[PDB]
């Protein structure tokens, strides 16, 4: 194994990863930072984000409104000490993004425009057309080029981290093109690998979002926080699960059933609003969960239109007209045209709720540090205590820049204070990695990886849905256990070394199953209904602050068991009632 | 019901075993909605599990998709089988060295992008002072050019790049032009050299095929032209500077 | 691999010229090929508009001289410029390309300049 | 040592023969030939015109040789093609914002043909009419 020295190593070149990269280079110019990514930095899932990044900008706004909004939308599972900090650095970070060249859509007076997302009463969502992610990531990536300090490792698959004596000391990654292993020594390491949306059968996520980092963290004693909370997006294309931005419904789009009935009024979100002026919290703009839940019910009544792609409801956008559509909905216009064959001005688009955002992730303090000194998690793969039981729409992209920076800065200090570990046990850890790999290559059995995949995705959908019942959560837990077993009987047929994807996809599948197990186990153990977690069984249908105002922590022991702990929820100035 | 099948030719190449890329054929089931990326995946899961390719977004936004299809630079995730009933040949992105299967060395492209300093330059403004002012009119100047997904189709398209691998190429130029035309940036001088080189804008004979294939409708050809004009302005100033 | 700081290209002069060249040639050559190429040699003209007397009267006027010069020279720079690049694209190896083509232009420019300062 | 053997496909002299989009580009560039051919003709013309009536007549005789005519017709076809394609490309050099949008190529294309038409007439007028 070729060895590389670094002051700190970032795993993941997404938005948060890059934001940490830059942060680190500005905080110490003489640093050797290793930016490591299994794809090129501008391929990261972040680029597909369309809605926008949230930050207090309007005169009549207040950070306390942003705060309230988060904690309330988070159903009081937020770390209020963390939320407070987060809101306070949103404008700073959004402004700075503008400063580096992000082309935010502007008011005619040439200042940044903002729109409403995630139900926030006051609109504080900064946006660039509907390619906000694309601009943010590209801005961040293109920015990162001007720091000599950042050494990039593109198309490098991170296999494991190195740890001894409660401290991270490096990592081991494959050079994907060459097929050889590498070891980067760093006294502090940032996990920015994004979430695990890809463990569901239907989801809005890019193929690369497979939970790797989380899985890695699992292998070292680090728990995953609040993995039961998984957010579906009310409106996704059938089949692909391709996201149609809420912006559709903000501009006045309507959701109808097989009788062209606007059904949402019949579910507590009525009285039907006129086609012209939609209203926040009413009808199509009702709260997220209620809109998805309503789909389920409508399907129960047999009111869904049935396509070969699946049972769907209609998102009607015709009444918007040509001009209104191309100014704000051009991307949504081309997607629907391409992937379902629908001109949104000519006819309605099929939609159905789809798996979207992983609220859960790697446990971290207010400083993004995990229980392993020098090891950090940030962004979708992490849990800083920001989102609680439900993330506010547009707070995620905001989080990348806000905490990305914090992480880059915090990791800089741990790398400076490190002192040395024991190189023998460290080089042994690496021998360990290398060996576990040869273990997976040589493994025989003739189980097809793609079927264990196909089947995990299925169990996730059927067991961990909008609505959840003990019977199904159990069947999923069970199913996962077999698949975990079957996984050990998988044969990687492709033995080549130049860009072996058969191998890579298989490793990510490994991680999926560990993570999947943590959602499923967490979900079942939560005998209550909170946020994205909705149980139908008796005495679990409502919010329980008496017994369940606590985060779920899921650990994975060497024996392969998924074990749960609970921890308290820091509250400052906003106790529930 | 019963799904129709399609005989899809895919040019395989393994550097360890093969001396040259060789065709391979795969029956894929499809319907109206099936993309090539979908097809590729079916092959990997079912037929040839050593079939390596790049993808991610599945919605023509990340840019990792790019390959040749019946000799046209296209995006797997946006190419639909329903259109290729009469035979479909799939090849690695043209004008790039094939590394393995549908996976090409994108290096020159990366270094190219990097060389034009694609980032705001010489703006001393700081975050506490709030954001720069920029009108929709000012944005309109560079906006369209800011939508490149670094897919690289426009390079497989470009016969000048094909004949001069040292030509920084349509994307790179476009991306530079975007920053030069950003009202917020003052690093034009820092970018001209690269654009002014023979390998810069001056390698473009305006075939204009770049803009034709560009899945993101960026019209890089137009930026290269606009860059030709700027290089000439720049040439004159520097001829008339005796200073 | 991509070099740190490249050398400025010369092309903006030739491109400048070829610019004017292609523009003039585009607006004006059509008419001109029609007259000289078709109308004159086929006698399809009113009375003696294209008689040897009248052409000469014009050719010897100030305007006419300037006009014929541009008319001959501008398309030369454009067209030769293009043929030079056609060599590369057609993968033909040409000794002293710039000197051959752009030289040829300069000569015929002169030959013409002489011609319209009168022979 | 490395197991990868990056394969580089060779670009052949005939590359443009493949795809029609390229052929059309070759054709566009083909218009340079007749352009100069014609400019050359004008030179003979110009000098024969200076060597008096007898030489000019033998120049006008040249332009009557059935082959020359056929070539000059082609010259005109070339010319028009050059004009049409040129008019499509020049507008791309402009970056012009008319109230908050980037103006298309069409407004300029039209102006350019408008000017071409006026010129075409004005010359045909002055040449033939007086
Ligand atoms: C369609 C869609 C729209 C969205 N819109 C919005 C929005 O409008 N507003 C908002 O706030 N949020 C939005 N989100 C959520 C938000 O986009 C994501 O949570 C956020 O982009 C995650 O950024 P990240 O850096 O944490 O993850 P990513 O940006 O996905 O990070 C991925 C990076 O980690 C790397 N990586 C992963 N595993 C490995 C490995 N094993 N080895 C090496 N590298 C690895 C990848 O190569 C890549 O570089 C949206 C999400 C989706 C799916
Ligand atoms: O609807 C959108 O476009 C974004 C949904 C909220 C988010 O993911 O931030
Ligand atoms: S200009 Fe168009 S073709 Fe070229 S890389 Fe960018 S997006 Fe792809
Ligand atoms: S195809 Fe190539 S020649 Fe110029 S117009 Fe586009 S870069
Ligand atoms: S998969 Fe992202 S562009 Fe095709």
């Amino acid at each position: 194994m070729q060895t590389f020295q670094a002051d700190l190593a970032i795993v993941g070149a997404g938005g948060a990863g890059l934001r940490a990269a830059i942060a680190a280079a500005q905080a110490n110019p003489n640093a050797k930072i290793a930016l490591i990514s299994k794809v090129y930095p501008m391929r990261s899932h972040t680029v597909a984000a369309e809605g926008g990044s949230a930050a207090v900008a309007q005169d009549h706004d207040s950070f306390e409104y942003h705060f309230h909004d988060t904690v309330a939308g988070g159903d009081w599972l937020c770390e209020q000490d963390v939320v407070d900090y987060f809101v306070h650095h949103c404008p700073t970070e959004m402004t700075q993004l503008e400063l580096w060249g992000c082309p935010w859509s502007r008011r005619p007076d040439g200042s940044v425009n903002v729109r409403r997302f995630g139900g926030m009463k006051i609109e504080r969502t900064w946006f660039a057309a509907d390619k906000t992610g694309f601009h943010m990531l590209h801005t961040l990536f293109q920015t990162s080029l001007q720091f000599p300090q950042i050494q990039r490792f593109d198309e490098h698959f991170v296999l494991d981290i190195l740890v001894d004596d409660g401290h991270v000391r490096g990592l081991v990654a494959m050079n994907m093109m060459e097929g050889t292993l590498v070891q980067i020594r760093a006294n502090a390491v940032v996990m920015a690998t994004g979430g695990a949306g890809r463990v569901y059968r239907y989801n809005t996520n890019g193929g690369i979002v497979t939970g790797d980092g989380m899985g890695m963290a699992l292998s070292h004693g680090v728990p995953l926080r609040d993995m039961e909370f998984v957010q579906y997006h009310p409106t996704g294309l059938p089949g692909s699960g391709i996201l149609m931005t809420e912006g559709c419904r903000g501009e006045g789009g309507i959701l109808v059933n097989k009788n062209g009935y606007r059904y949402l009024q019949d579910y507590g979100m009525g009285p039907e609003t006129p086609l012209g002026e939609p209203k926040n919290k009413y009808m199509e703009l009702g709260p997220r969960d209620k809109v998805s839940q309503a789909f389920w019910h409508e399907w129960r009544k047999g009111n869904t239109i049935s396509t070969p792609r699946g049972d769907v409801v209609y998102l009607d956008l015709r009444h918007l007209g040509e001009k209104k559509l191309h100014e704000r909905l051009p991307f949504i216009c081309e997607l629907a045209k391409a992937y379902v064959g629908v001109d949104p001005v000519k006819e309605p688009i099929p939609v159905r709720p789809t798996a979207h955002y992983t609220m859960g992730g790697i446990e971290t303090d207010q400083n993004c540090e995990t229980r392993i000194k020098g090891l950090f998690a940030v962004g979708e793969c992490s849990s800083v205590g920001l989102h609680g039981a439900n993330r506010l729409g547009s707070n995620s992209l905001a989080e990348l820049v806000v905490f990305g920076r914090l992480a880059g800065e915090q990791a800089t200090e741990r790398a400076a204070t490190a002192g040395n570990g024991n190189e023998a046990a460290i080089e042994a850890q690496a021998a360990g990695v290398e060996q576990r790999l040869k273990d997976l290559v040589n493994q025989d059995g003739g189980e097809n990886w793609a079927k264990i995949r196909d089947e995990m995705g299925l169990a996730m959908e059927e067991g961990c849905g909008i609505y959840r019942t003990p019977e199904l959560m159990q069947k999923t837990i069970d199913k996962l256990a077999e698949l975990q077993e079957r996984f050990k009987r998988v044969r990687i047929t492709d033995t080549s070394s130049v860009f072996n994807t058969d191998l890579l996809y298989t490793i990510e599948l490994g991680h999926g199953l560990n993570v999947a197990e943590c959602m499923a186990h967490s979900a079942m153990a939560r005998k209550e209904s909170r946020g994205a977690h909705q149980r139908l069984d008796e005495g679990c249908t409502e919010r329980d602050d008496v017994n369940f105002l606590k985060h779920t922590l899921a650990f994975r022991d060497a024996d392969g068991t998924t074990r749960l702990e609970y921890s308290d929820v820091k509250i400052t100035t906003l106790p529930p009632a | 019901a019963e799904m129709k099948n399609l005989k899809i030719e895919v040019v395989r190449y393994n550097p360890e075993v093969d001396t040259a890329p060789h065709s391979a054929f795969y029956e894929v089931p499809y319907d109206a909605t099936t993309s090539l990326l979908d097809a590729l995946g079916y092959i990997k899961d079912n037929l040839a599990p050593d079939l390596s390719y790049r993808w991610s977004c599945r919605m023509a936004i990340c840019g990792s998709c790019g390959m040749m299809v019946n000799n046209v630079p296209k995006l797997a995730c946006k190419t639909f089988l329903r259109d290729y009933t009469d035979g479909m040949k799939v090849e690695a992105l043209a004008n790039f060295p094939i590394e393995r299967d549908l996976v090409v060395d994108m290096t020159h492209f990366i270094e190219s992008l990097e060389a034009i300093k694609p980032y705001i330059i010489g703006n001393s403004r700081t975050a506490d002072q709030g954001t720069n002012i920029q009108t929709p009119a000012q944005m309109a100047k560079y906006h369209q050019f800011s939508g490149c997904i670094n897919c690289g189709l426009c390079y497989a398209a470009c016969p000048q790049f094909g004949l001069n691998p040292e030509f920084i190429g349509p994307a790179a130029i476009t991306l530079a032009h975007r920053y030069n035309e950003d009202s917020r940036d003052h690093g034009k001088k820092e970018r001209m050299a690269q654009l002014n080189s023979q390998n810069g804008v001056w390698s473009c004979t305006f075939v204009g095929y770049c803009s034709e294939v560009c899945p993101k409708h960026v019209d890089p050809a137009a930026a290269i032209q606009q860059g030709k004009v700027e290089s000439s302005k720049d040439f004159l100033i520097a001829t008339l500077k005796p200073r | 691999m991509i070099n740190p700081n490249p050398k400025r290209s010369d092309e903006p002069v030739f491109w400048g010229l070829f610019g004017a060249g292609g523009m003039w040639s585009a607006i004006i050559a059509p008419v001109m090929i029609l007259l000289v190429g078709i109308l004159l040699p086929l006698g399809l003209f009113p009375g003696d508009a294209l008689s040897y007397e009248r052409v000469l009267a014009f050719a010897q006027s100030f305007i006419g001289r300037v006009f014929l010069f541009l008319m001959i020279v501008l398309p030369l720079w454009c067209g030769l410029h293009r043929m030079h690049h056609a060599m590369h694209d057609l993968k033909i190896h040409v000794p002293a390309g710039k000197w051959v083509f752009y030289g040829l232009a300069a000569i015929l420019t002169v030959v013409t300049l002489i011609g319209v300062v009168t022979i | 040592t490395t197991k990868r053997k990056p394969y580089v496909r060779p670009m052949t002299s005939t590359w443009w023969k493949k795809l029609p989009f390229y052929r059309f580009y070759m054709l566009r560039e083909g218009t340079a030939v007749p352009a100069v051919w014609f400019s050359i003709e004008l030179i003979f013309g110009l000098f024969a015109l200076k060597n008096g009536p007898e030489a000019w007549a033998g120049f006008v005789d040249f332009l009557q040789n059935p082959v020359i005519v056929i070539i000059n017709l082609i010259t005109l076809a070339a010319a028009l093609l050059h004009t049409k394609t040129w008019f499509e490309l020049a507008p791309k050099a402009a970056n012009i914002i008319v109230k908050d949008e980037k103006m298309g190529p069409e407004p300029i294309i039209k102006s350019l043909w408008a000017v071409t038409v006026v010129a075409t007439i004005v010359i045909l007028f002055v040449a033939l009419y007086w």
